[PDB]
RNA sequence: UGGAGAGUUUGAUCCUGGCUCAGGGUGAACGCUGGCGGCGUGCCUAAGACAUGCAAGUCGUGCGGGCCGCGGGGUUUUACUCCGUGGUCAGCGGCGGACGGGUGAGUAACGCGUGGGUGACCUACCCGGAAGAGGGGGACAACCCGGGGAAACUCGGGCUAAUCCCCCAUGUGGACCCGCCCCUUGGGGUGUGUCCAAAGGGCUUUGCCCGCUUCCGGAUGGGCCCGCGUCCCAUCAGCUAGUUGGUGGGGUAAUGGCCCACCAAGGCGACGACGGGUAGCCGGUCUGAGAGGAUGGCCGGCCACAGGGGCACUGAGACACGGGCCCCACUCCUACGGGAGGCAGCAGUUAGGAAUCUUCCGCAAUGGGCGCAAGCCUGACGGAGCGACGCCGCUUGGAGGAAGAAGCCCUUCGGGGUGUAAACUCCUGAACCCGGGACGAAACCCCCGACGAGGGGACUGACGGUACCGGGGUAAUAGCGCCGGCCAACUCCGUGCCAGCAGCCGCGGUAAUACGGAGGGCGCGAGCGUUACCCGGAUUCACUGGGCGUAAAGGGCGUGUAGGCGGCCUGGGGCGUCCCAUGUGAA
């Protein structure tokens, strides 16, 4: 009475729970260096900032994000983390910021 | 089918003398000889002038009832020629005249229009060395209307093909009696044929 | 190419965005009379440089928003004040026409 | 009900064809002979196929 | 005088049911296919001798009853239905007093019409009375 | 991927296919890029099977997968022969 | 290369005007009759409910095992248990289940059609180009044991393999911020910073074959946007809060109020918004002189749906027909504690209806998925089957044959008709019987050659022992409608406003060409009629192509808004219009 397609079905709830994992991390981070960022903190920002762009770059290799999702996020992410740092700022230890 | 059934009954109806009998419509009795007028109870009673209809009618079954067609493939045959370039008059009669089973009497070959039909379906015709048995076949210019061999010894063959000796095919014809063989030169026209049918009358009736 | 339209500017109530009226003629498919249609379009002014009255180039775009599909492509002439005061009156007339 | 006579009652199944009867008011319809209930007309001879009967043999 | 079309053949077994591929001479068994045959009926090759056999009988009713839907609108449904049972029991029978308009339904013995009736309800959703036919007087 | 493939016409118990190229995904019949030649499997006709060589290559050059017997019709016009 | 009209208002007339008919057409149905073949075509209704089988699967040349076969080894037809080969069963992993096929429900909408736009984008597998494929770890099934259970199968612990997962490195390259140059909606270049790659598998062994990673480019397929076109009701006239716009975000491959905050108040509508009714749209099809009208079954394109409704997951692609979750309706199984399902796929059942089929043959071909390949799978498809459902073709015989059998019908009792029709004489020879017997099939593959080109070799047919051919060979089916006028075709009898006919006008009241029968005739013919619907006739919504004094029809009269239309002369522009070229106008 059954086909395999099922096998697809388990498949699909591993690689779910796999990537489900890395867009959680990528989201945190992200949120925590723009955090950090508009606190003032610049070396722990773009500290943070770095780890994100690896991680959202990593999961643009495989099937989770994928290309200009992970370029949009990164530009988004760096594009906010740069402003609010120019707020009595000046990058410490340029993290990820060519400047 | 074709019509298959009183022949001379059709040539009292429509006034004219048919030949749908081939040798005895020249004996002194196609009935047009003895009973010139329609069958029927009456026939020989007064007759009311015909309608406009009646008239249109009554000529274009002159014309169907000379080739043996039913009425759709006459009727088919009509509408081809109306899309035809030129005169559908003339064209139409061209169209039945090239029409096989009739080119193989216009031949010779047999006696009567029925009989050609016959042979054509008994596969005695041959048109250029192949056999055909579509009596519905489209004749082309140049191409040869003969027999077959179990065709050729034939009883009724020899006597159709004699009568052949001396006599004349029409202008768009060439029999070659001792051959059994013979061409379709031309398309016929109105003038070659000597048709008892006013076809313009045809033409009118496909109307209403 | 991108299409391009000529109308005049009606209405300016809206920030960097001016409504520009379209007119045109056409056979009638039936009755081949030439006649006359107009159409309202919203055009792009982001330096809010064009002015009710005015007579406009109007030119196909990137979608600016749901309904602002063209940007003001350039000044044709200006005042014609007098093309507004009909579809205002065109317009005005409504109100006479209920119950 | 066409044809003269019939096999019709209070329950016969019939089949409807449409088609009035210029003399007769809210009848906007012929029962047709030869089907479901309706036995076709007996003995007709000319016009048969409009009154559902079968060609009669010559027995 | 009917063709008929046998779709598949399929033989009954104590508790499940065989489908075979075909029934010989002298055997017995279901076809699946024919909406026109009935009990009785001959059935012959498609060309085979047209022949029609013996057999099928029928004795005739023995008790009539006029039978009436609970409302007008399950007449239909109830007419429907009594057709469809005299076709499966040729011994079942349904008319129509030529007088009274009333349907008499009628069969075999009291039992017979009862598990009618009650066929007539459960098996085919309709709900009838049943009571003693009227008289035709003078 | 885009292929060139025989796509059936003609009519019963008369084959008359269509040397064409189409996306992999179209029916068997459906809407098609290029018709490249066609190809009479009884040759009725002397003129049995046409291709256009020039058209033929281009598509090969540019992605276009032939199927097997699309292959055999194409070879045999001369297609694959570098001479 | 294309246009026919008639009957019916009156005592009679002309006009007006409606009704009616002759024609063509259909996925048809019903009645009568029925011989063949070919090609087409067949649930139009309940988008009702469905027993059963079959419609995607495929890879051991990605990986570890289980069970078996055969063989050789301690020793066995006691191989069990122990290398090694061909299989098999799931699992892990990959690629395809988004194609193909079905349906017309919903939708008047950028849905579709047509032409464009993207500096606002995506594209697995296929081509071309460049550069790589170096290290290090880890888990979960399978499996064994344990626990729950009748079962589906579930749960726990424990190992374990990879082309599974993860970190590190190299960075040809690429992504992002920024500055600069070019360019102009987010494109191209460039510099410093940060960030990102990978699988090994099989052989005739470094030499090949199939795979892996990044980038550039090509092809193909798409998303989104825009102009114009797309039914009826105004007895639907006002509609609008995510509503219209802005700013900033979120989101996606990408624009966008698409989503969310905040600000502003806008946006739309008699050029018909909003509302209601109906409807999938097109290529086309039918009709028509044309202009129009009607239509959208079959076939090709888009779209939409997959019991009703909502939602995401995986993925190059789906919010996914034979994948998933929840709610609703419904149905099935049960050891009563939870299990199962979704034919608008093929075929078939049941229901409804006036009505439309085999639960068939085959993967031989063409096309599709996977695989290096052999090959496997493919109810796509190629065919066969039933149905006059349609069209085309064929047959029921041909030539003789009487002033003319019989019968039957008329009959002024002379005779006339059926009718050369029959009989009858010849001749030919549908069916049938005998022999032979296809095309559609040449390649994948294999051999020389480089796995190239080229040359050469072999296998393969469902339809079918069929089409076709040769030979022999019996005359051997005919029906249906009409016969008052339109309208082609008349007499006798029966009947007596009874029975009936009827499309209209109207026939029937005791000589009825109008009813029923008969003879006879006209029309067609493997058929003919009927009903329903569409265009025609209807110049009868008159754009082509009508009208309003008395036939239907001038608003009771002004004033006036929008709108429509507008004198003479000359210049500019060249939107309308006209012309040419070119693109497009799929099949
Ligand atoms: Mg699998
Ligand atoms: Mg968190
Ligand atoms: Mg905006
Ligand atoms: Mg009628
Ligand atoms: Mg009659
Ligand atoms: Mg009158
Ligand atoms: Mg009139
Ligand atoms: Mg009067
Ligand atoms: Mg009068
Ligand atoms: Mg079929
Ligand atoms: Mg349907
Ligand atoms: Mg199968
Ligand atoms: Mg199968
Ligand atoms: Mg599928
Ligand atoms: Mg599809
Ligand atoms: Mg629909
Ligand atoms: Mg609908
Ligand atoms: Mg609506
Ligand atoms: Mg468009
Ligand atoms: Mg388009
Ligand atoms: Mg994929
Ligand atoms: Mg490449
Ligand atoms: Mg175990
Ligand atoms: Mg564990
Ligand atoms: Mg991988
Ligand atoms: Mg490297
Ligand atoms: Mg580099
Ligand atoms: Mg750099
Ligand atoms: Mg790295
Ligand atoms: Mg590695
Ligand atoms: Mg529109
Ligand atoms: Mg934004
Ligand atoms: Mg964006
Ligand atoms: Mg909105
Ligand atoms: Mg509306
Ligand atoms: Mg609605
Ligand atoms: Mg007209
Ligand atoms: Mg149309
Ligand atoms: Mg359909
Ligand atoms: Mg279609
Ligand atoms: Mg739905
Ligand atoms: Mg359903
Ligand atoms: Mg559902
Ligand atoms: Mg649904
Ligand atoms: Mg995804
Ligand atoms: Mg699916
Ligand atoms: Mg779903
Ligand atoms: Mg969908
Ligand atoms: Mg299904
Ligand atoms: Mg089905
Ligand atoms: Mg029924
Ligand atoms: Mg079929
Ligand atoms: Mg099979
Ligand atoms: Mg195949
Ligand atoms: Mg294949
Ligand atoms: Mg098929
Ligand atoms: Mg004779
Ligand atoms: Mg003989
Ligand atoms: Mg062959
Ligand atoms: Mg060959
Ligand atoms: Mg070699
Ligand atoms: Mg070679
Ligand atoms: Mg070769
Ligand atoms: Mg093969
Ligand atoms: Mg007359
Ligand atoms: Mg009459
Ligand atoms: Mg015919
Ligand atoms: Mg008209
Ligand atoms: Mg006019
Ligand atoms: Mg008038
Ligand atoms: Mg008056
Ligand atoms: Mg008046
Ligand atoms: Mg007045
Ligand atoms: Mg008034
Ligand atoms: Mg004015
Ligand atoms: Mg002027
Ligand atoms: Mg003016
Ligand atoms: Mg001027
Ligand atoms: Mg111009
Ligand atoms: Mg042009
Ligand atoms: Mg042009
Ligand atoms: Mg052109
Ligand atoms: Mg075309
Ligand atoms: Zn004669």
């Amino acid at each position: 009475r059954n086909l395999s397609a099922l096998k697809r079905h388990r498949q699909s709830l591993k690689r779910r729970l796999r990537n489900k994992a890395k867009k959680s991390a990528i989201k945190t981070l992200s949120k925590k260096a723009i955090q950090l960022a508009q606190e003032g903190k610049a070396e722990e920002a773009l500290k943070i900032m770095r780890k994100a762009e690896s991680l959202i770059d990593k999961a643009a290799k495989g099937s989770t994000l994928h290309k200009n999702a992970a370029a949009r996020r990164k530009s988004r992410l760096m594009r906010k983390v740069r402003q609010l740092l120019e707020a009595a700022g000046a990058p410490l230890i340029g993290g990820g910021l060519s400047a | 089918g074709r019509y298959i059934g009183p022949v001379c009954r059709l040539c009292r109806r429509e006034g004219v003398k048919l030949y749908l009998k081939g040798e005895r419509c020249y004996s002194p009795k196609c009935a047009m000889e003895r009973r010139p007028y329609p069958p029927g109870q009456h026939g020989q009673k007064r007759a009311r002038r015909p309608s406009d209809y009646a008239v249109r009618l009554r000529e274009k079954q002159k014309l169907r009832r000379i080739y043996g067609i039913s009425e759709r493939q006459f009727r088919n045959l009509f509408e081809e020629a109306s899309k035809k370039k030129g005169v559908t008059g003339s064209v139409f009669l061209g169209l039945l005249e090239s029409r096989l089973d009739n080119v193989v009497y216009r031949l010779g070959f047999a006696v009567s229009r029925r009989q050609a039909r016959q042979l054509v379906r008994h596969g005695h015709i041959t048109v250029n060395g192949r056999r055909v048995d579509l009596p519905s076949y489209r004749v082309r210019p140049g191409d040869e209307i003969a027999v077959a061999e179990k065709s050729r010894n034939l009883e009724l063959i020899r006597q159709n093909l004699e009568a052949m000796k001396g006599r004349k095919v029409g202008p768009w014809l060439s029999l070659d009696v001792e051959g059994m063989k013979g061409k379709f030169l031309r398309l016929p026209d109105r003038e070659d044929l000597a048709l008892p049918v006013n076809e313009q009358l045809v033409i009118e009736f496909y109307s209403r | 190419p991108k299409k391009v339209l000529t109308g005049v500017v009606v209405s300016d109530k809206m920030q960097k965005t001016v409504t520009v009226l379209v007119e045109r003629q056409f056979p009638h498919p039936l009755y081949g009379k030439v006649i006359k249609r107009s159409k309202k379009y919203l055009a792009h002014d982001p330096e809010e440089k064009y002015k009710l009255g005015d007579v406009v180039e109007i030119i196909e775009s990137r979608p600016i928003s749901k309904r602002k599909r063209f940007r003001v492509l350039r000044l044709v002439e200006s005042g014609r004040m007098d093309l507004v005061e009909k579809y205002l009156i065109r317009r005005q007339n409504y109100e006479s026409l209920s119950k | 009900i066409p044809g003269e006579g019939h096999n019709l009652q209070e329950h016969s199944v019939v089949l409807i064809r449409g088609g009035r009867v210029k003399d007769l008011p809210g009848v906007r319809y012929h029962i047709v002979r030869g089907v479901y209930d309706a036995a076709g007309v007996k003995d007709r001879k000319k016009s048969r196929s409009k009154y559902g009967t079968k060609k009669p043999k010559e027995a | 005088g009917r063709k008929e079309r046998v779709a598949r053949l399929l033989r009954m077994h104590a508790n499940h049911r065989e489908e075979v591929e075909e029934l010989k001479a002298g055997d017995l068994g279901a076809v699946v296919g024919l909406k026109e045959t009935i009990t009785g009926d001959t059935l012959v090759g498609e060309d085979a001798p047209r022949v029609i056999l013996e057999s099928i009988e029928v004795p005739e009713p023995v008790i009539d009853v006029a039978i009436e839907p609970k409302t007008k609108a399950d007449q239909e449904k109830l007419s429907q239905a009594l057709a469809r049972l005299a076709e499966e029991d040729p011994t079942f029978r349904v008319s129509t007093h030529p007088e009274t308009g009333q349907t008499i339904i009628s069969g075999m013995g009291e039992l017979h019409l009862e598990i009618i009736v009650d066929r007539l309800k459960r098996e085919f959703k309709v709900d009838a009375n049943v009571g003693k036919p009227q008289v035709a007087y003078r | 991927m885009v292929k060139i493939r025989l796509a059936r016409f003609g009519s019963k118990h008369n084959p008359h296919y269509r040397i064409v190229v189409t996306d992999a995904r179209r029916k068997r019949d459906g809407k098609y890029i290029e018709k490249i030649g066609y190809y009479d499997p009884r040759k009725t006709t002397p003129d049995w099977l046409k291709v256009d060589v020039e058209r033929a290559r281009y598509w090969l050059s540019v992605g276009a997968q032939p199927t097997d017997t699309a292959r055999r019709l194409l070879r045999q016009a001369g297609v694959f022969r570098q001479e």
